[PDB]
């Protein structure tokens, strides 16, 4: 692999991330409806971002 | 549960900082007006926004 004398740079403006920091809900109608999530502050924050 | 929105505003002086319990408007959130001192119950508490 040869480096040459090219940068750039990336940009990924603000998230928005708020729930219960318990647990999470489900709606009483179904059980795959996600009505709050659950996010903590002990979660496991990983990202997966792609490249052009 | 009402729903969370992000604002932004200018600091003026007299306001105090965060104390450990949320950056967020404690009189119009709260009601019992019973879980926080005296110091910040009827007023908003702010902070910067470095990235910002």
């Amino acid at each position: 692999v040869s480096r040459t004398s090219i940068y750039y740079y990336a940009g990924s403006s603000r998230l928005l991330a708020v729930g219960n920091p318990y647990f999470s809900i489900k709606s009483p109608n179904n059980n795959k409806k996600v009505l709050v999530p659950k996010v903590s502050g002990l979660q496991y924050r990983v990202f997966r971002v792609r490249l052009p | 549960c009402p729903p969370l929105e992000l604002f932004n505003s200018i600091i003026e002086d007299g306001d105090m900082v965060d104390t450990g319990f949320g950056c967020m408007d404690f009189g119009t959130l709260q009601a019992n007006k019973s879980d926080v001192p005296i110091d910040i119950c009827n007023s908003t508490c702010k902070y910067p926004d470095y990235l910002k």
